[PDB]
């Protein structure tokens, strides 16, 4: 845990 | 019994002013009835002024002895434990007389201050209103509770309370008795700068009564600088020096002064800490006296004397730790205040109160009891140019196809490592380095995404931007300047990618219902906006939620991040656009932070010092527009910033700039100012001169 409050798609 | 006779006496001759000439009557009364109970408490009570910290004590537990059932003895003697740090007996004390009479208004109302002293703020609202409930008559509860529902942003009957408030400051300035608002409190409270005022008078007037038992006589001042090699002995006195916001702005001040025609002291009134701000202070000031081991304040006073400060400045007011008593003391001819009160201390031992024009004007005159000093820019000064240079460059990656606020990097050792980078490119505002969506930024999003402490990049230490304190604790207090590279992206806290980030990371407290009512017309003017708060206290924020509902605001519509390490909390502030300065208590200290940041900061100056703060600050940087001359002009310069982009392309390209062009945060430069005040200052004094306006 302790990850960003959401994720960055990413190709 | 004579010693009833005496007894009431004594209490006349106390509210007669006459408790010199009172407590005496007192003795009497004990004299000829060795267990008066009565007398044994009140004795002890008007010994609360200060006398023996313990003989109050003494005279507390006969009381309880002989009476047991003196459950005004108990609450009592726990506030004279509190005095004393011994919270542990002091909530004993309050709870073992409300048990005894739960009836007892100001025993729930003691309980209360505790529990607000320590924290528990939903308590202590909870054990004021019991007190309220039991002695709706007692003006103490009411604005303690007041000021903890303006702690957590409860607005509940807010006008009436206001209200309600200045009514019973009227009633209490009438009768000279003791004002229920704290003076630090009056700058969030609508009253007239009188009334305000006036308060700080009668705090200020606290500590004189106090010392007049040790009967000190006037101190000899020097005439000259002779005796010190032509050398201005300056002192400053303050409890902050360590890990406290006064020591994050001046810290380097100390050492920057010019030793050939200055003298620094510092008086410290609180212990060693073990941060290197403390250890900044104590190695580059002339000289450091830890005041802490000196609990008489007659014997400080004394030894702040014979150093032979010419100037002394006050870096508390009325702040936690402070021992203003020394101040009354007059140890020093020339006495100003500083830094660390937002506020006229009332008082006649400051002589002087350094400000600016934009921060004090001469209109606004008469609401400082103290002459004012002039400061060429600006009175407020920040350190954070040295203890956060990482952040004088920055660079972004392109993730979609110039966005200087969404994925930022900081780092020392930055250039080096944009250096190993083969498709670098540069966005003139000097300039902005971008990295192109490459297979490196593929990296340090997988850290962010991961949640991975930090990585290596071509040798390059990159780190996480919310693990600095388990990277390097000392560097995420601001101890230490990060020696690695951290990336701050607003996926770490939540905020939208493609959107209008309006921010204010001030205490909650500083924000009023008018100030929330404009904030939110400027999120419906500007789509696509949020506002970015922090949990600071984490009650107020179901409480904003919930005016934002009732204001048509959506929950989306507010971020709420919780409070940040240091230079975790300055970094975040590249991720906004554009911050909301609190008109009610505009953002001192976090107002340098944003600005550091590069973050355009809107403030509207009001009526007091500390609305006026911000203001100065801005203004010293070159940077008018983006201060409001009314609500409607706060409201058009924020949706200006939030709907023409160009434009906020350039107003924070110039903010970029000016941070470190303007004489804002050059310390070298407010240091030397100050010290050309200084001199001024004691010319006058020297020329015989009292205390007259310096500009
Ligand atoms: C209204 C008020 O009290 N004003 C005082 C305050 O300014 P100011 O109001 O800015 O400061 P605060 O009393 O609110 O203290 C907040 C402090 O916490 C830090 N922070 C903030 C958010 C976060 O997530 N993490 C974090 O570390 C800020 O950088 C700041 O140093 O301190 C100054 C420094 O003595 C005083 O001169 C001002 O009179």
């Amino acid at each position: 845990a302790f990850s960003p409050k959401y994720l960055l798609r990413l190709p | 019994t004579h010693a009833d006779s005496l007894n009431n006496l004594a209490n006349i001759k106390r509210e007669q002013g006459n408790i010199e000439e009172a407590v005496r009557l007192y003795r009497k009364a004990l004299e000829v009835f060795p267990e008066f109970a009565a007398a044994h408490s009140n004795l002890a009570s008007v010994l609360q002024q200060q006398g023996k910290l313990q003989e109050a004590l003494m005279h507390y537990k006969e009381a309880i002895r002989i009476s047991p059932t003196f459950a005004d003895a108990y609450s009592n003697m726990g506030n004279t434990l509190k005095e004393m740090q011994d919270v542990q007996g002091a909530l004993q004390c309050y709870t073992r007389a409300i048990q005894i009479n739960p009836a007892f208004a100001d025993a729930h109302s003691n309980l209360a201050s505790i529990h607000k002293d320590s924290g528990n703020i939903p308590e202590a609202i909870a054990s004021y209103r019991t007190a309220l409930k039991l002695k709706p008559d007692f003006p103490d509860a009411y604005c303690n509770l007041a000021h903890c529902l303006q702690i957590v942003c409860d607005w509940t009957d807010y006008d009436e309370r206001m209200k309600k408030l200045v009514s019973i400051v009227a009633d209490q300035l009438e009768k000279n008795r003791l004002p229920s608002v704290h003076p630090h409190h009056s700058m969030l409270y609508p009253l007239s700068h009188g009334f305000r005022k006036a308060i700080a008078e009668r705090h200020g007037n606290l500590c004189l009564d106090k010392i007049n038992v040790l009967h000190k006589p006037p101190y000899e001042h020097p005439k000259d600088l002779k005796l010190s090699d032509g050398r201005l002995r300056v002192g400053y006195v303050s409890s902050d020096f360590g890990n406290h916001p006064t020591s994050h702005l001046m810290q380097s001040i100390p050492g920057m002064h010019n030793p050939d025609k200055f003298e620094v002291f510092c008086y410290a009134l609180s212990p060693d800490d073990g941060t290197n701000f403390r250890v900044k202070v104590m190695a580059e000031a002339n000289h450091f006296i830890d005041l802490s081991q000196i609990p008489c304040n007659g014997k400080a006073a004394d030894r702040i004397h014979q150093d032979g400060i010419h100037i002394l400045v006050n870096m508390n007011g009325y702040t936690k730790g402070a021992r203003n008593e020394l101040f009354a003391l007059r140890p020093a001819p020339i006495q100003a205040m500083w830094l660390g009160y937002p506020g006229t201390s009332g008082a006649l031992f400051m002589d002087y109160i350094i400000t600016d024009q934009e921060t004090s004007p001469a209109e606004v005159a008469e609401q400082y009891s103290e002459k004012l000093a002039y400061m060429p820019h600006t009175f407020f000064i920040g350190d954070h140019a040295n203890m956060f240079p990482h952040l004088k460059k920055k660079a972004v990656i392109d993730f979609k196809s110039i966005y200087d606020n969404r994925i930022v990097l900081n780092g020392i050792d930055l250039k080096a490592f944009l250096d190993s980078l083969p498709d670098v490119k540069i966005v003139k505002m000097l300039n902005m380095p971008v990295i192109p969506m490459n297979t490196i930024a593929e990296a340090v999003i997988e850290m962010i995404n991961r949640g991975q402490i930090q990585i290596t990049i071509n040798g390059f230490s990159i780190s996480n931007g919310l693990a600095t304190t388990q990277i390097n604790n000392k560097a995420a207090t601001g101890e230490e300047v990060p020696r690695t590279i951290i990336v701050t992206t607003r996926s770490q806290y939540g905020l939208p990618e493609d959107a209008i980030v309006y921010c204010n990371f001030n205490q909650l407290y500083k924000i009023d219902p008018s100030t929330l009512q404009m904030w939110a017309n400027i999120l419906k003017r500007v789509p696509n906006s949020v506002l970015w708060l922090l949990r600071f206290p984490a009650v107020g924020e179901p409480n904003i939620q919930q005016y934002a509902q009732n204001m048509g605001l959506p929950q989306n519509r507010i971020i709420f991040s919780p409070v940040a390490p240091k230079e975790e909390h300055v970094r975040r502030g590249q991720l906004a656009d554009v911050c909301l300065d609190t008109p009610l208590c505009n953002g001192h200290t976090t107002g340098m932070d944003v600005l550091w940041a590069g973050t355009p900061m809107v403030t509207m100056p009001g009526e007091t010092l500390a609305s006026r703060v911000a203001a100065s600050q801005l203004t010293c940087l070159g940077c008018l527009e983006l201060i409001a001359k009314n609500r409607q002009e706060y409201e058009d310069i924020a949706v200006k910033l939030g709907t023409d982009l160009e434009y906020l392309k350039k107003v924070r390209g110039k903010v970029w700039k000016q941070r470190i062009s303007s004489p804002l945060f050059n310390t070298k430069q407010y240091t030397m100012e100050l010290e050309r005040l200084y001199l001024q200052m004691w010319e006058h004094y020297a020329a015989g001169n009292k205390p007259d306006h310096m500009i």
